[PDB]
């Protein structure tokens, strides 16, 4: 069901967490494939 | 980070099955995007 | 922006979420439409 | 514009979502079937 | 025009938008059907 | 919900007029398209 | 026309928008399916 | 809802006669196509 | 003609609609195999 | 909703009619089939 | 859910000017069409 | 034969019309693979 | 609804009789492929 | 078979035909998969 | 469900900064396709 | 509905039989398939 | 693994038949795209 | 339904437990793959 709204920013810190450790990764990722790929080069 | 409100309009039950659900579906769908359209990815499938 | 009465009558818990996944659905539209009627932005994911 | 009383027999709540998705895809299918039958948007999509 | 103890059987609530969006579907369906099967109406579309 | 015979028949009327309107704009259209198009010619 | 004991059993306010649908795309299908596998109803439609 | 088996029989006879004046427009439409077609011909 | 118990554990409101629609739509497959894989069907509807 | 084991078999008798009725208009459509079409000659 | 008479009337004015103001824009995109593309050229 | 408790667990209102379906459905697709795979099926289509 | 232990082993027999039914049609239309086709010949 | 306290979580009127009928449809999937690319399985289907 | 008059304005305000902050991020986007592509050019 | 943990358990133990029955045919099926076809061959 | 109140917010009835049907869906459509896109994983199918 | 605390961090070992097995078996054909396979050689 629908939250309150403490318990909505509370929710909310884990998605953003989970949105950050994502974008963490597709940078790695992005970074491997700038190093491995004919992509920019 | 500052949307933290909308779990008070949407149900989270929903919305973040749905979430995680259309970024999956996303990353599969650029994955075939550049397999489809570039020739070193088909080949590193190949090898040899 | 003086629209803000449509809460009244459309559920947001339905409504916000068919917003959010229209426009991110437009978007993969219109990045496939532009991939497969263009040789500069396949051009761009073969490199080299 | 006399057709006012449909939303005392039609759920708002169903047919207001309803009309505005179907006029967002009909503009979806207009936009690809143009870009589809000429040579002029897909040269416009190219530049150069 | 004699049919129109329909809705004392058929929810107008539902019926009403499933009429509306058939025709509206076979009115795309017919304009696609046209535009595939004739060298004028892409040529309409070109110009020039 | 479903309607009373005669709520039915009000309703219809509204129905039959936009199949009406509907009809007309269309006979426009095919006249257009009879004389600005090959079609039957 | 000896069938008219099926409404005890079907409810009418799903069965008879199924019915009218159902018939409706079948037209759409056989139009279809025409135009697709002659000459005359291309050749009807292109004129000149 | 599903209905008395007087009241399906009243319905069912509104379904037999759109049936018949489909059947009716249908047998005009063909009898049109064999004129005007190089159908059957 | 021996299965006449099946009434006692399927709905008939929902089974009778899906037998007539799977034999419908079965009938449509199988005209559309037919005019997909002979020379005769299209002929016939060509004419001339 | 479900029947009486004896209300099921009276509506099974309506169900083998009309799928013996089907079946004889689909029995006189293949032999129509055979002596019209170029199908097993 | 479904709305009074009135209640209707009220809603339906927003949707009409909704759909005005889609057509001016609409307007103005196909006067920008026919002066910038070979269309009706 | 020994599986006979799974309608204790499965609603047979909704798995003996799955299982029917299913059945049917893999009888199409096995006849339409025939059909699309082999040169005697589309001539004994054809006949003559 | 769900059945009863012994309700459900009444209801599978009809299965597995429908299922015996099936393959014995399948195994005589596999032997007038077999006969009649140029499969497995 | 370690797992045994998942229908505790699921319920196994919805989980149990959503297993047997992936497993279905994943062994059409292999089936059609080499129907198409490989020469033998065709060739079985035709004979002579 | 459905929001008060007051809370469909509040709600809205959030809406509306949320395809404000979307367009002036597209608004970028093009702007570096411009740059960057022979899009226009 | 969802189980008691020993009405689960004592159902998995079918759903278990039923996969190592599968997985038994499976087995006979990819060795007829080494046998009779040119797959790994 | 730090995730596990996930729980208290989705429901896992719906949830873990998501994700173990997504984890499916995804290894078919990885399985098709290296049989497209490669000549050896056909070749196997193949042998001889 | 959702679950206590302490029961969602209980069912979420078996979800993780579920996935390291998943992981450890692609590994192995993973590296199966690159013995076996033209990839990566
Ligand atoms: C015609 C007699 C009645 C009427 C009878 C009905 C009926 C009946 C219905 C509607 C419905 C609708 N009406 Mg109305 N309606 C009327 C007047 C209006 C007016 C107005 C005058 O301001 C407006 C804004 C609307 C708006 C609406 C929409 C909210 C809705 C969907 C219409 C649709 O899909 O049309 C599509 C458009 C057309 C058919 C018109 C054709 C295109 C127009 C004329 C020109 C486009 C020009 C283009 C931009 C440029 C092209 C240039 C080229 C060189 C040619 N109506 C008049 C008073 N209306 C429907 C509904 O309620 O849906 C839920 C419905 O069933
Ligand atoms: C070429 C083409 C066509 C297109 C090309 C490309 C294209 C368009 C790309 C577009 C890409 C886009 C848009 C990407 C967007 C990516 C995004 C946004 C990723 C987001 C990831 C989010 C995650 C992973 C969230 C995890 C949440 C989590 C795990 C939440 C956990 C919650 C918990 C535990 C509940 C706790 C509650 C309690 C009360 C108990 O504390
Ligand atoms: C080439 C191929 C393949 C195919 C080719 C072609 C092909 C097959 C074509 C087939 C075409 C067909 C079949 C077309 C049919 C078109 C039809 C039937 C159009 C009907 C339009 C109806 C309308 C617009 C109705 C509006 C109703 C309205 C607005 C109702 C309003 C109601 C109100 C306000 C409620 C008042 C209640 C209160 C109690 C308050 O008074
Ligand atoms: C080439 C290929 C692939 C295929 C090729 C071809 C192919 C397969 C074709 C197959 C075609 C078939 C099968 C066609 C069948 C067509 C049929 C059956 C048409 C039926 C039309 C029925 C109608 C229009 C019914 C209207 C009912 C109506 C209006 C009912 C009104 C009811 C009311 C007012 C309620 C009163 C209640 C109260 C208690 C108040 O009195
Ligand atoms: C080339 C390829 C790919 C494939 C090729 C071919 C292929 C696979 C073909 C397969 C074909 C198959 C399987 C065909 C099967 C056809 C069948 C089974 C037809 C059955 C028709 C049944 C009917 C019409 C039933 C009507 C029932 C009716 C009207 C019931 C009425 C009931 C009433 C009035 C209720 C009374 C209740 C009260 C208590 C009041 O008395
Ligand atoms: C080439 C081919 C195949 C096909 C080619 C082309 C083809 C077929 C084209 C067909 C095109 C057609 C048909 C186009 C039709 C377009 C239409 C009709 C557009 C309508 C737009 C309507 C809008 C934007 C409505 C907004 C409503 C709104 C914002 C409503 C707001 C309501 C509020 C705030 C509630 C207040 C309540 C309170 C009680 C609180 O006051
Ligand atoms: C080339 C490729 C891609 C693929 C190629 C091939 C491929 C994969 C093929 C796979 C094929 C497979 C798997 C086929 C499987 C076929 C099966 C299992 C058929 C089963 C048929 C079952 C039937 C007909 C059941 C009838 C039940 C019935 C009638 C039940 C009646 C019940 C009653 C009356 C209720 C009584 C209750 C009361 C309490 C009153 O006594
Ligand atoms: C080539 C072809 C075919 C086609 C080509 C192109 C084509 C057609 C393109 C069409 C494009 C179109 C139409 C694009 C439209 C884009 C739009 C409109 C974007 C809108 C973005 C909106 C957003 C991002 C909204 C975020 C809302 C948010 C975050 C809301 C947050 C709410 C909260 C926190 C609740 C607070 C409540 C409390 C009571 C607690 O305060
Ligand atoms: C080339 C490409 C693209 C892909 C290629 C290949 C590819 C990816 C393949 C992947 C294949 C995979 C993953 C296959 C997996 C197969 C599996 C897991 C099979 C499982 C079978 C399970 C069965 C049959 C279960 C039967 C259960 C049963 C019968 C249960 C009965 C229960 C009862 C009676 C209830 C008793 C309750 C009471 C309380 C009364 O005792
Ligand atoms: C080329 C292209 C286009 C794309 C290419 C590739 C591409 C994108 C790949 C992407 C791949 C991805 C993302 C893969 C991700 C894989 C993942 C995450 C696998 C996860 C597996 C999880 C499992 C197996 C979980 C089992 C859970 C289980 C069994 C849970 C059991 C629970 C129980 C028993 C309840 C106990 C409760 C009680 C209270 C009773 O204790
Ligand atoms: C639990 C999951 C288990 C997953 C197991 C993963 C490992 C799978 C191993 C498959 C082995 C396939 O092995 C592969 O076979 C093909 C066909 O014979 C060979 O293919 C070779 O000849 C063919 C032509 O015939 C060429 O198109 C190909 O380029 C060439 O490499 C490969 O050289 C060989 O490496
Ligand atoms: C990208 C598509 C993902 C689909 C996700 C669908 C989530 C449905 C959640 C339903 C929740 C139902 N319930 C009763 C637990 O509230
Ligand atoms: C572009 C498609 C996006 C689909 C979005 C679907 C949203 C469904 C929301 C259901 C809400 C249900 N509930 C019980 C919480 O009100
Ligand atoms: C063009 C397709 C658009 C789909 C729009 C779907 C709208 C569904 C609205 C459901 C409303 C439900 N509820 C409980 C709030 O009344
Ligand atoms: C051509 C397809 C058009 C689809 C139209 C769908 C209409 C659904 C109406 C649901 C009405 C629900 N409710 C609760 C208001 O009665
Ligand atoms: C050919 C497809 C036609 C689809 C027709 C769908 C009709 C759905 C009717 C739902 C009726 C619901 N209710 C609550 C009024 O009983
Ligand atoms: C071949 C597909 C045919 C689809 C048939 C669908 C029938 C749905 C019947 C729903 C009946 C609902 N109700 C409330 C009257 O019991
Ligand atoms: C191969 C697909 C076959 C689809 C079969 C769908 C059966 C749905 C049965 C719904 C039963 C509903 N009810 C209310 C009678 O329990
Ligand atoms: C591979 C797709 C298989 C689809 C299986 C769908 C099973 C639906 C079961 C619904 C059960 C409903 N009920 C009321 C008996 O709990
Ligand atoms: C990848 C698609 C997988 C689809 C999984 C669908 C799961 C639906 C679960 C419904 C549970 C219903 N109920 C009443 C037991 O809570």
């Amino acid at each position: 069901a629908v939250l309150s709204p403490e318990q909505s920013e509370e929710l909310h810190k884990y998605v953003i967490d989970g949105a950050r450790a994502f974008l963490g990764i597709a940078l790695v990722a992005h970074f491997l494939a700038f190093s491995l790929t004919p992509w920019l080069h | 980070m500052n949307q933290g409100k909308i779990w008070t309009v949407v149900n989270p039950a929903v919305g973040l099955p749905l979430l995680l659900g259309s970024v999956a579906i996303t990353a599969l769908l650029v994955h075939l995007a550049v397999l489809t359209h570039t020739t070193w990815f088909p080949a590193f499938q190949q090898g040899g």
